[PDB]
């Protein structure tokens, strides 16, 4: 459907103006009819975006309320309604049992639901923002007349007029114009104004003068132009379409939950029938037999831990919105950490976007200037007098200005008016030598001629500012070249000399090495005029020249570039470490992409492109085997006639990417190349041609100060304060919460046999039953609860960030060690400590173990009162019932106990508890408050009739304490065996 | 004692609960101490 | 195969033969353990059973006993629970001076027999003749129902004294050495009528305290008849039958807490 939309677009400003007149059925002067117009609009349809088809929440909220876990408890829900039904036909039962329980059974779906929508949030509103960029209202021809009409009514053939100021109202083909400069970083991601005029100039018509397109502003001057495209049909509109349109698909983190749901669900239904015929065949009633299958659906399934889940992802985002991180899907929170793939946007991303001084040449030496926003480098110069005098020519033929009331914010933060490179110089002169205004009041300018086109050069006359002088100074700058040859002299650390060929020759080695760093040079000269030759009073002619333009001082170069940000190029070295390839997929051209990709780590020191080898080795690019380079640098015009399949084998032969010039669907392509191998992508982004490869990406993450909303709107997560640094702790973050919520499952995992156990010796051994549902669900959605979400907050046990990506194909967040270690090995404990504190509860009340087997027939006889014990004494129905509670109570405060070791073994999976330590306060609340609910559920009075709890003798609490120890001891003596070898038997079989 | 050995069927279940639900409040002033120990 | 080759499979099978093995030698032990803080005469706690259950031969379908006078088989289902209560009573089964005691035909005091102690043999308990259940195959027409108090080691049932006011006012109040038993219902369509040891409608003191089954088996417990030779017929009625005492107290919960719940029709 969108494949149509993911190719390069074709046009018509080839065609001559008036052949494009034909086509549209329009006029060049005096446009469409009100008729016409009318007619087309009914044709076409609206200058409009539609909205996507949405999925209501109705559907996206029940959804979940079927998913493996949600659908036993179902059938468990239903089961007692079943038994209830059976027994309120068959024998009048005034209880509440089966009816209450499945009442409580639905409301554990229904709030269990609510979690999990929670967790599967899509806060999308792409197309929204792209409908923003469309202006309400647009200027036409229409019968020789211009009128304002609503930009919606705008269709293809009429004459459209735009100026500075006004949103492009949709494509156009450009037939007048009048110092016209559009915006085109909607397309390219840069903000420098292009011209726009109606002559054609390149082949490529996203390159071209004679096309303005919607989703663009005209920034200066005027323009008109025919409209060849409306709405969807838009440039950018296919954008919006291909964007709003792709297919979200599930997140890493959730294809995980899905897989172990599986396994738990799978085991479920194995136990659930595998006991349900186990008891038929025993000669059990269907009601009982049905009993018996709810206690077994409430045994296997963890009611409480998809919620713990939710509960532990949220904490994680709650710590990385306290470091200006915002994430807008809880997922999102652990793609970062799973990621082995960055595709990286390079302006406003990578870097400021914002033309900086980068480097001086003066005195026959190289200087640099520090790009970084807080500035954290250090000088360069301030002493050499020719420095003194580069700086005024700097800050003196230069006329932009700080906007009013920028005080408050840092020199390099603040909004200038003027083109970017005299804003560059403007920051760079009011930094290191105070207010430029000062300068600029001290030397009044008298004259001067703005920079043109054919001059190539920008001079000025001042009154130079020294009192014994107060004559007339000339400065001026341009191309490097031109400025070289009105030169005869050269300010050397003070003092003037001859241009001789020599120094000139340095001029051209700095020219080409500042040229060769991708950054713009310019020149820069001054020249104090004669004073007998200019009185106080001489009038300067800046029409005609004057004054002498040649035989001036070359005092030096300086250079400029949109600088990285600060943090990145350490923080690109930090994701390479992690085993993260990094790429970067830019609207900018290739010389400019490449040198910012070796400033900032993509490119490492040393390696080539192809390019580079037949440079260096003087021979054909052909004759270069292209397995010599590890290192590349695509442009996107070559991108457009590849295949995806040599796509792919880019993508495989280099470990350096970079992918420039390219369009928006260009990077959605690169994106699915990468996930194409089996790669989890993230991409970072800030404006809306990273719209479509935001949404394609596994996780988008976009800039939060300098991004556009469209991209904002595409992403998962928000930098909200541009700080690239936080993509490394996000990947830190997404690590370390799939390692603890390994731990937190497995606790939770555990403490199900000691539930299921109980259930099946009930039916095996016909002894009075261990354990209720009731009890179950006290410990799955009460005491349990703190604990495992306590997990959330475990150190890691080593440095994560020196580890390679976890593979989603082999890694999983349940795996059969997991098992193994919950269900075969210490859940197995737990059960045993279980029913020794039933054993213990009833032989000290009179029924000692032996006489226990086959006893439920006549222990669970309503009528039956009087049942003799190991003693000879005689027991009523409800006396028996209250030592049974009694025992599902210490049962459960034998859980209670033996998962207090539990909890601090799943604190490690690797180190022990004396390296470790316990720095958690979060899971030393949860013990405390573990043990206060376990405590308050059986000593608070009436708690024996809402949850058939019972008091406890202190001597029952100690009955699993022995057991609760021999699980520390053993897991701690296994740990201990897998850190001792790292061979493989402990940890192939157990380690999580 | 003899036939007034009335106290051998007999168990303070009221103090019991008394001392349980003090114990169990405890417990939870002490862990809100532990925890807001930095919030 | 599955998971693993068939040397990972070994390993694993080794694994948990002598993991499981362990812990079932574990769980054993702290059953051995506790065993040996027990003693074999008396439970360590007696809270539980404390005030003494009542319960009756006839095998209640829902504490009730509905029949038809004019069906055979219509009451042949008490009649076998009815049965099997009073065909222990037998005098075959109560033979020499050893384990028996022939005791007062008359309600008497305690019989204290030492401690709880194997410093002797089978503490003698005292005989019980089925035969001092006068009237009562059984009643076809108008049931004979019999009560029995439940066993509690060292127990001692306490009557209560003619000091204030009681339900069946001073009536052959033996009060030094009978625990009484009234049935009742207002709804007062009936005819009780009682047969015990001595012929009062009560429990004899002399059959107590009773000493476990360790420490005396064959041990027989006093039986108390209950007749309701009732004028009515083709309704429910509600009867309750309660002991008094001490040591006797009732639930609102156990409605067999010291007291019976029998819902006799005869629709015939
Ligand atoms: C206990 O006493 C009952 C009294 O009914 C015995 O029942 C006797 O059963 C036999 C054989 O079935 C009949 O011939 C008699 O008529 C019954 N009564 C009597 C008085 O002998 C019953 O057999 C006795 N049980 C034991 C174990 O001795
Ligand atoms: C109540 C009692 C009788 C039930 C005992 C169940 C035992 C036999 C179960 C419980 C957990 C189970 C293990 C769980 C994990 C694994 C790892 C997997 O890669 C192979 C199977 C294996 C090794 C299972 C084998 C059987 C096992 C040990
Ligand atoms: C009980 O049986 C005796 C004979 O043993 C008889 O005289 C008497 O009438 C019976 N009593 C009743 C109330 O039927
Ligand atoms: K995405
Ligand atoms: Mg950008
Ligand atoms: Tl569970
Ligand atoms: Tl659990």
């Amino acid at each position: 459907l969108d494949e149509l939309k993911k190719e390069v677009s074709m046009d018509d400003h080839k065609l001559s103006l008036d052949e494009l007149h034909n086509k549209y059925g329009t006029d060049l002067t005096r446009g469409l009819t009100n008729a016409r117009a009318k007619e087309i609009l009914a044709r076409d349809g609206p200058n409009s975006l539609t909205p996507p088809p949405t999925t209501p929440e109705w559907i996206k909220f029940c959804r979940q309320l079927f998913g493996g876990f949600s659908i036993l408890l179902w059938i468990g829900a239903i089961l007692c309604f079943l038994a209830y039904g059976i027994q309120a036909a068959t024998e009048d039962e005034p209880a509440n049992d089966n009816l209450y329980l499945g009442v409580v059974l639905s409301t554990v779906v229904i709030v269990t639901g609510c979690f999990s929508y929670y967790q599967e949030a899509k806060s999308s509103r792409i197309m929204d923002s792209f409908k923003n960029m469309v202006p309400q209202q647009a200027l036409v021809i229409r019968d020789g007349e211009k009128s304002t009409i609503n930009a919606e009514f705008v269709v293809a053939g009429d004459l459209v007029e735009v100026k500075g100021g006004d949103r492009i109202p949709a494509d156009l083909r450009i037939i007048s114009a009048h110092g016209c400069k559009v915006d085109n970083s909607s397309l390219t991601g840069e903000s420098e104004p292009q011209t726009r005029s109606p002559e054609f100039s390149s082949e490529n018509p996203l390159e071209t003068r004679n096309i303005a397109f919607f989703s663009t502003n005209c920034v200066e001057g005027t323009a008109r132009g025919v409209v060849v495209y409306t709405g969807d049909r838009t440039v950018m509109g296919r954008i919006a379409t291909l964007a709003s349109g792709l297919e979200v698909g599930r997140t890493p983190i959730a294809i995980e939950i899905e897989h172990f749901i599986h396994i738990i669900t799978g085991v479920a239904v194995f136990l659930g029938v595998s006991f349900f015929i186990l008891s038929l065949i025993l000669g059990y009633s269907w009601l009982e037999a049905v009993i018996f299958l709810i206690g077994i659906i409430v045994a296997n399934v963890p009611e409480g831990l998809l919620a713990t889940v939710t509960v532990c992802l949220t904490l994680t985002a709650k710590r990385m919105a306290r470091k200006n991180c915002l994430v807008k899907n809880l997922e999102a929170v652990e793609t970062l950490g799973s990621t082995s793939t960055i595709c990286s946007d390079k302006t406003g991303t990578l870097t400021q976007n914002r033309m900086t001084v980068a480097h001086m040449w003066f005195d026959n030496q190289i200087h640099e200037a520090d790009t970084t926003e807080n500035q954290s480098g250090a000088a360069f110069d301030k002493t050499s007098a020719t420095w003194s005098a580069l700086s005024r020519i700097a800050a003196l033929c230069n006329r932009a200005v700080f906007q009013a009331g920028q005080d408050n914010v840092p020199i390099l933060k603040r909004s200038v008016a003027g083109d970017a490179s005299e804003s560059a110089l403007l920051k760079c002169i009011e930094l290191c030598c105070g207010s430029v205004q000062g300068m600029r009041d001290r030397n009044p300018k008298i004259v001067e001629i703005p920079f043109n086109s054919t001059n190539k050069y920008q001079l000025s006359i001042h009154e130079n500012e020294k009192s014994s002088e107060s004559r007339y100074l000339l400065v001026m700058k341009g191309a490097p070249e031109r400025i070289l040859d009105r030169c005869s002299t050269i300010l050397l650390n003070g003092a003037e000399e001859p241009l001789k060929e020599d120094m000139k020759e340095a001029f051209q080695n700095a020219y080409l090495e500042l040229g060769g760093l991708g950054e713009r040079v310019l020149g820069f000269c001054h020249f104090a005029l004669p004073e007998d030759k200019y009185n106080e009073g001489y009038p300067f002619d800046a029409d005609e020249p004057n004054f002498p333009t040649t035989d001036l001082c070359f005092v030096g170069l300086m250079a400029m570039i949109d600088p990285p940000r600060a943090a990145v190029p350490d923080a690109v070295g930090k994701c390479r470490s992690a085993g993260i390839k990094v790429i970067m997929v830019t609207g900018d051209h290739p010389i400019t992409a490449k040198a910012i990709a070796k400033g900032v780590g993509i490119i490492s020191e040393g390696n080539e492109t192809i390019e580079d080898i037949a440079a260096r080795l003087n021979i054909p690019i052909g004759q270069v085997n292209p397995r010599d380079a590890k290192a590349c640098v695509v442009h996107g015009s070559d991108l457009k006639d590849l295949s995806t399949e040599v796509l792919d084998d880019i993508l495989h032969y280099h470990t350096e990417i970079v992918f420039a010039r390219t369009s928006p669907q260009q990077k959605l392509i690169i994106v699915e190349g990468c996930q194409r191998q089996g790669a989890i992508v993230a991409v970072t982004g800030d404006g809306v041609n990273d719209s479509p490869a935001l949404k394609k990406a596994d996780i988008g993450v976009a800039m939060g100060i300098s991004g556009s909303d469209v991209s904002k709107q595409a992403a998962d997560m928000i930098l909200l304060d541009d700080n690239f640094a936080s993509i490394v702790t996000g990947v830190e973050e997404g690590r370390l919460i799939f390692d603890n919520l390994k731990k937190s499952i497995a606790y939770t995992l555990t403490s199900n046999i000691p539930e299921i156990t109980p259930f099946l010796v009930f039916i095996i051994g016909n002894v009075p039953l261990p354990l209720g549902t009731v009890t179950i669900l006290c410990i799955d959605l009460g005491t349990d609860m703190v604990p495992a979400i306590s997990l959330a907050y475990e150190q890691a046990e080593s440095d994560i960030m020196k580890r390679q990506p976890r593979n989603p194909k082999t890694d999983k967040l349940v795996n059969e060690r997991l098992i193994s270690m919950a269900y075969g090995q210490i859940g197995m404990i737990q059960a045993l400590g279980g029913f020794f504190s039933y054993f213990v509860i009833l032989a000290e009340n009179g029924f000692l173990p032996m006489d226990l087997i086959g006893k439920r027939v006549r222990w669970d006889d309503r009528w039956i009162s009087d049942v003799e014990d190991s003693f000879g004494q005689q027991w009523t129905y409800e006396q028996r019932k209250i030592v049974e509670f009694t025992c599902h109570t210490s049962f459960f405060i034998s859980i209670v106990v033996v998962q207090w070791a539990d909890l601090i073994i799943c604190k490690t999976r690797r180190n022990s508890i004396f390296q470790q330590g316990m720095k958690n306060k979060i899971l030393i609340f949860g013990l405390f408050e573990e043990t206060a609910l376990a405590a308050f559920l059986s000593y608070c009075p009436g708690t024996d009739v809402a949850l058939r709890m019972y008091p406890l003798k202190p001597s029952w609490w100690f009955c699993a304490f022995p057991y609760s120890l021999i699980i520390f001891l053993y897991d701690e003596m296994r740990r201990f065996i897998i850190r001792r070898s790292p061979g493989g038997w402990v940890e192939q079989e157990t380690y999580y | 004692e003899g036939p007034d050995n009335d106290e051998r069927f007999t168990y303070d279940y009221y103090r019991l609960r008394v001392v349980g639900l003090i114990v169990a409040a405890v417990l939870c002033v002490i862990g809100i101490i532990i925890l807001l120990a930095g919030k | 195969f599955l998971g693993r080759t068939g040397s990972s499979w070994f390993k694993i099978f080794l694994f948990y033969l002598i993991f499981y093995g362990c812990l079932a030698g574990i769980f054993i032990g702290t059953i051995q353990v506790l065993l040996l803080t027990l003693s074999d005469f008396e439970p360590k706690y007696q809270d539980r059973v404390a005030p003494p259950g009542l319960s009756h031969a006839p095998y209640a379908i829902k504490t009730e006993i509905s029949f038809s006078i004019s069906n055979p088989k219509s009451y042949e289902s008490f009649v076998k629970s009815m049965h099997k209560l009073m065909d222990l009573y037998n005098e075959s089964s109560q033979a020499g001076n050893s384990p028996f005691e022939d005791c007062s035909d008359t309600p008497a005091d305690y019989i204290k027999r030492g401690d709880l102690d194997d410093s002797q043999g089978q503490k003698k308990a005292c005989r019980f003749s089925r035969m001092w259940l006068k009237n009562c195959g059984y009643a076809e027409g108008k049931p004979c129902v019999v009560a029995k108090l439940n066993r509690i080691i060292g127990f001692y049932p306490k009557p209560l004294k003619n000091t204030t006011d009681l339900p069946e006012e001073l009536q052959a109040n033996y009060n030094q050495y009978v625990l009484p038993l009234r049935c009742a219902a207002r709804e007062k369509i009936g005819s009780i009528e009682y047969f015990g040891l001595g012929g009062y409608a009560g429990f004899p003191l002399q059959y107590y305290p009773y000493y476990g089954k360790r420490l005396q088996k064959k041990y027989l417990q006093p039986l108390l008849a209950i007749q309701f030779t009732n004028l009515t017929q083709n309704m429910e009625l509600r009867i309750e039958c309660k002991v008094y005492g001490e040591n006797i107290d009732y639930s609102e919960k156990d409605r067999f807490r010291g007291r019976f719940e029998v819902k006799i029709e005869v629709k015939s």
